[PDB]
């Protein structure tokens, strides 16, 4: 009532009651993919660390940030009856690669990955994005064993640059060729 | 072909651009509502002597164009409003003189224009001819900039009564011709939509448009008839002289905001000065424990700065809560540039509505409107006014008004947090009248919400709600235990609740606040 | 309910997701020729979903020919999941009979 | 174009369906039919004749102006509804302001023992406000119950989207309904239309009428006006408890006259119920009647006891019963309501 | 069809037949007939017949969803159309397969009926809460459900839709 | 019913029991394997991934994908009463490798290994259909505490090639073989 | 039943394979030389499968 | 908190550290001081560790449905600006954090 | 409390914090439109705290019209967290009506 600690407790717990939310709104979703809001189940960002450099001075090392090294995204996701979620890998990976083996342009086969939070009236807000490719699913495991969960994989994307940001649609009469 | 790109949208599917616009202003602006306000304010456009209610995306159109300082007196309230906006909305009412007539185009039986002139507040009447007539009332003369209208005609409705549309549009002084809206409507005592929406005149036109009015006899509607008419343009209309401002309409807006039926916890200023609305307004403020922001003439050197106070009326110690300001100084203008003078007083507000919107529960009531997050003016090129003229430290103290002083980064703090009451007790700062001003909102809508509710049960509620905005207050660290131990106790608050009949009941409660430190004192030395 | 700490030792209590999937189970009794048996054979034939209503209708205020429900004493459940259980019919069970157990997985609560 | 009905009658007089329905013409048509009514000349229905007609269109059905409407068509429906042998609890203004019908309402409703919820035109601003309640003359020692509305507002229409003004009798009516029906057991006659979790307006777009004109709460509270105010919500809520009884005991009040009209209900049917029948045993019967009727308010907790006990009496419950001779059995009964919290005072100090 | 098959549960009907997934003519060489003839907008609006403009890369877009319906009410153009005949079709079924069945359970299947019908509707994202809620109030669909006699059972059901967007706005300037 | 949160749960419970299949429809065999399908029990399959590098930039570090690192597939199976399993899988790695010492030519002892996805009719559809060859089996342990589950192992196939994955039939006139 | 999760913690059920397989637990009684004894002595011994009907 | 405060400020802070752009910025405007008091009995706290730092990396987060209990929290690391001359200024002054070249 | 060692294998106890927080399971009665029912919807529907008062109050002292409680015998209790459970209607509960269970979880208790 009147004691410190009580008078301490009372005010944590109001701004705690006031001020605290539940990891609720949030919603992740990709531009051509339909219902990936719905398959996808985790999620794991890393946009990019930055690394120092160590100097020896005196009896003191002195650290500096030097440079922004790059992270990824990794999306665990279910996929439906007709393996749509692979689907898409394969065309994604296909446009990212040529299988005859050159190398494809890297405007076309890039995707623009959005996380935003969501509201308490449904409304979504940004929250990050970013612009990536695909690059491995990893080693994945499939069997007949699995006999109270569904066959779950995750994708890794690599984002294009930690600089440039930039993207723009392909739907034009001037496409993402250029002129030589 | 399909490349070519009209004007404005028709009822064709496709994209119309208007010319490039260079001389457009617009800003961006998401208000909280966390300090409600109004002001009077003469403007261009607008209803006046009415409370609008204007947003960080309204000011520019339905307050009007801003003018020119040269114009009159009347550029202050809109740079005023100006730096108000970037905090929350407003609900200004606007004032104009008897000079001020809107225009009144009347169409006959036949549909025959003619134009007229009237006074706000002057009633609309029709003779014998002029089968209706339709008046505009955004408060646009309607020849600076201009305005023009469209009559054709359409297809019937299923009672075949006869549909005819309005059309608007605005031209400028070039003379760029850019359409507004469009209605069709029909003329029969019992017209219907395909919709279903109301087709009559006078009921579609106020549904619908929120500019133009119509009064309609009833006596000639049957026999009204329709026709084509081109470039109806009202003409007649102005505000008349805006300079000129009179008390009766100072007095006729202050009833006006008494008689609003909105909350509003601060008042401004707003460029006024006569005296005797500055009493009214600080009689409202007393008489609605609300929070004035009254300023006075920038052009006042400290010498007539000191007794201009007194001038004021409202020295006494029921009109503590609010403030008087003043600015001694001349600034650049942000839009024109020019060397120009206004108050400080919108300035302190949204410094004020910054500092307590900041913290959540309650606001930081308690928070000194300065500092670097707060005193900011920044207005553009800040130089003296009366560079010769030189102020005193205990003159001003005694005469309790705001000074200025030099900041952070050679900005300009408000050096000040000291209300005009009179008497030197503790209630004679800012923070404490801000509590005592939350505390009666508080208990203001406890108590209402607890009304009327069977006994036995009341007592509890309140000692509860107690508990609890203490607890709000508690966290916000305005109130804190007694620094006297001994004899005062070490209980930051107290309650004393009972009740005298099957009414009154009452309540008693006592609190103690903490610092806020305003003055500091510092006596340097050295070892040697 | 998520069980928070914070500084100074406090203990705090937030909202979390409704709790509306889980299981009941149910006791009921068959026929001559096992009513419940061949409908739960069709229902694991045919793999589908059923909805299912409950109510508390006393029977004072039961009013028309057959018995009459009011919204307050209602529940609708869907996304039912219907199963049975093995019921053992012990050597002294001279004077009971066969009491079919059914477990059934429940989603989402709809309130009428 | 949609169908209402169709039905397969027959001329002759004694006309049967096989479902046992007579055929006949009009026995039919108001038997099952619902719209129309008809009249048949029993010497030419032998005779008569029919033929095959499409789209008998009515014409020559007006309404007629509707604004003006003859106080003799009031003081009719009046009786008609004073005659209606139906279940009714209280009369609204609905917008009529005929002196002469306002004033049968208000003894009709007074006979009845219901309430009223009389109002004035809004556009009267609240000088000439005050001198109309006087101009109605609703106001008395038998019209206690009813109550006097003004609402000097402007709101949107809910369709056709116009700025309109009207009364606030039907939402006055309304939180009267909830306020009973929140009650299960008895219904609250106790509660007052206010509350900001129970008394809620919010009709649309809610503006003043007059920014010129200001009340005055005294006045009003003189004049046994009735003000509303606005909540936190924006919500509009009913700030009174207050009646336009002239006498400044506690009928005033407004739960007050609810209480003792619904007691007197219990009394008047527990009574009736009881007529008929020989003494010996009628006496031990209402005495078990007033038992548990007081047991009932004393469920719902809305009396109280005496708040001074030796003079004014501990029990809240007070009965008596007797009998003046063959018939006469008299009955009375007293009781001490709750309070109402008008008004909470606060006054801030510092402890220093 | 195409835009509408790819939507699973019923389709999306509400879909506008254009844009670069469905509004793709490019047949071979598109030429003009009457490069001389021109076509007037307002007009053809009012003759309520569907004309064709420029795409993305240089096909030939489809710019209208309007329909021949004369009056300019809210039916008059294809999405909304679409929903009455979606929602007939479905109604056909839905009373088709509980016809003739003994009474006392029809308002309750009719009922259960509704709310899945709606349930796919909002997935789909056709019917959305009316903007007005004030009047209009907040709830999509609304519905009533009784009877007259031993036959003629009787359902009105009333539901709020979405936008399609088929004509924008825009307007430039600077700040110079 | 009408609320928010009651529509959102109440699309994705529809769209998942219309969208959402279990790990149910599928089948892995193998060329000359005959019951195969059955005898194994687990797969864990990896095309390829593909490799960035970062490049120094300013402040930011560019990563591009060169190149697809191949992977393998691996599958765990129980064997039958005489042991076909590891009989074929000895004739696998005898044609992989003469005995001699010599290398054999990489057409012969190449199989064509292909997972299917099943239908509810019981039919069955591509999925991935990827050539290799036996490489090892791994470090099996077999004793007699097994004594509650079945001596099972893992076979690991490594692709011929990420690129050109072509195949012919041995059943012909010019066979595997070639012209010098 | 797979017993799933969703976005906005929606919880969800779905088919699974049959558990068609279990133990019984019975209770019998024997005779003066042990049919039962030799019959699962038998079975053991021929390590074969058998089928059962049973009936009401 | 319900908006994200936290990564918000965590975002400016890293802005602050490093440009977009790529430039590297002055090691004086994005270093913060962290600071570790202790309580006591009454209430009132006394200097423990007060450390001049810089953010670096908040780590390889998951984020997810699954978290059923309990709610989605992050590590920052922070690096020291150094070993060596543990020293701050005010910006808010007229001669700001930036130097004559 | 704190369990600690020190040398010579000794044994201590220390303070910690407050147990402040845990569980509590009630008893209570539904109604016949079920107000608990109703309420608990209501409380779920507006996401909402509440605050519960509990005394003992005997007859013997008890005066004036209503209960009347005295400071020493009554605890408020805040941040209460209500919540009910499901209830099982047997075969033979002839005899025996609904007991509804509650779950209440408690943050921190107050005495006046």
């Amino acid at each position: 009532g009147v004691g410190e600690r009580e008078v301490g407790k009372l005010t944590s717990i109001i701004m705690n009651k006031m001020l605290f939310a539940q990891g609720w709104q949030f919603s992740v979703e990709v531009d051509g993919l339909e219902g990936a809001d719905f398959f996808a189940k985790d999620i794991t960002y890393h946009d990019y660390s930055i690394e120092y450099e160590t100097i020896k001075i005196g009896g003191g090392n002195i650290l500096q940030p030097t440079e922004r090294s790059p992270g990824q995204i990794t999306m665990m996701v279910r996929d439906t009856v007709d393996g749509l979620v692979l689907d898409w890998f394969k065309t994604a990976k296909s446009r990212v690669i040529n299988p005859d083996g050159t190398g494809n342009i890297p405007s076309q086969y890039l995707l623009n990955v959005r996380i935003y939070r969501l509201l308490s009236s449904g409304l979504t807000k940004l929250e990050n994005e970013m612009t990536v490719f695909p690059v491995t699913t990893g080693d994945v495991t499939y069997a007949r064993d699995q006999v109270t969960e569904f066959k779950s994989f995750p994708m890794t994307f690599a984002l294009h640059s930690t600089f440039n940001q930039s993207s723009s649609s392909l739907a034009s009469l001037l496409g993402f060729s250029f002129s030589l | 072909s399909q490349y070519s790109i009209q004007q404005s949208l028709g009822n064709a599917s496709g994209v119309a651009v208007s010319p490039i616009n260079a001389d457009a202003t617009l800003s961006t602006g998401v208000a909280l509502n966390s300090s409600l306000w109004a002001g009077i304010g003469v403007f261009a456009r607008g209803k006046p002597f009415t409370v609008l209610a204007v947003t960080e995306s309204n000011y520019e159109d339905v307050l009007g164009e801003p003018l020119k300082p040269s114009s009159g007196s009347q550029f202050e309230p809109i740079r005023h409003v100006y730096e108000a906006i970037q905090q929350t909305s407003g609900y200004v009412v606007r004032a104009v003189p008897d000079d001020a007539k809107f225009p009144i185009i009347m169409f006959d039986e036949s549909g025959e224009p003619a134009y007229s002139a009237l006074p706000y507040g002057s009633e609309i009447e029709l003779d014998s001819g002029e089968a209706f007539a339709i008046y505009v009332d955004d408060g646009d003369p309607c020849i600076s900039p201009t305005r023009e209208l469209t009559i054709e005609t359409a297809t019937a409705d299923s009672a075949g009564n006869e549909r005819f549309l309005l059309k608007l549009t605005q031209t400028t002084s070039l003379g760029v011709v850019t359409t507004l809206e469009t209605h069709t409507v029909s003329l029969a005592e019992e017209a219907k939509d395909d919709m279903g929406r109301l087709c009559y005149l006078p009921t579609a036109l106020e549904a619908r448009s929120k500019y133009l009015r119509a009064v309609v006899n009833e006596e000639l509607i049957s026999t009204a008839k329709v026709t084509n008419k081109k470039s109806l343009a009202f003409t007649g209309g102005t505000n008349g002289d805006q300079s000129k401002i009179s008390t009766a309409a100072y007095l006729r807006a202050v009833k006006v905001l008494n008689n609003a039926p909105y909350m509003y916890t601060a008042v401004l200023g707003l460029g006024c000065y006569d005296n005797a609305a500055i009493t009214a307004l600080g009689k409202i403020c007393a008489d609605r424990l609300i929070d004035g922001f009254f300023d006075v003439k920038p052009t006042l050197t400290y010498a007539e700065a000191l007794p201009a106070v007194e001038d004021t009326g409202l020295l006494g110690t029921d009109y503590v809560s609010c403030s008087v300001y003043h600015y001694p100084f001349s600034c650049k203008d942000k839009w024109t540039q020019s060397r120009v003078v206004f108050g400080l007083s919108g300035v302190a507000y949204a410094a004020k509505a910054r500092g307590v919107k900041k913290n959540s529960d309650v606001g930081g009531w308690h928070y000194s409107p300065a500092g670097e997050e707060r005193a900011v003016i920044a207005r553009a090129s800040i130089q003296p006014l009366y560079p010769e003229d030189t102020p005193d430290e205990e003159a001003m103290v005694k005469g309790r008004l705001n000074k200025v002083s030099v900041g952070t980064s050679g900005q300009m703090i408000i050096d000040d947090a000291l209300t005009c009451c009179t008497q030197d007790n503790y209630l004679h700062f800012q923070h404490v009248p801000s509590l005592m001003n939350a505390i009666s909102r508080f208990f203001v809508q406890l108590a209402r919400q607890m009304k009327h509710s069977p006994d036995g049960i009341t007592a509890a509620g309140l000692t509860k709600g107690m508990t609890k905005l203490l607890d709000r207050f508690v966290a916000s660290g305005a109130l804190v235990a007694p620094r006297d131990p001994d004899a005062d106790g070490t209980e930051p608050y107290v309650l004393k609740v009972t009740q005298a009949e099957f009414d009154k009941w009452e309540v008693v409660w006592a609190c103690c606040p903490t610092g806020v430190a305003r003055r500091i004192q510092g006596v340097p030395l050295l070892i040697k | 309910d998520v069980e928070d700490y914070g500084p100074n030792g406090v203990k705090f209590n937030q909202h979390g997701p409704i709790r509306n999937s889980g299981e009941i189970q149910v006791q009921c009794v068959e026929t001559i020729e096992g009513d419940i048996l061949q409908f739960i054979k069709d229902r694991i034939a045919a793999k589908d979903y059923v909805d299912i209503t409950m109510a508390a209708t006393p029977e004072s205020k039961s009013s028309g020919v057959n018995a009459v429900t009011k919204a307050a004493t209602t529940i609708e459940m869907l996304d039912c999941k219907i199963y049975s259980d093995a019921i053992d019919f012990s050597t002294e069970d001279v004077t009971a009979a066969v009491r079919p157990s059914l477990r059934i997985v429940y989603n989402w609560i709809e309130w009428d």
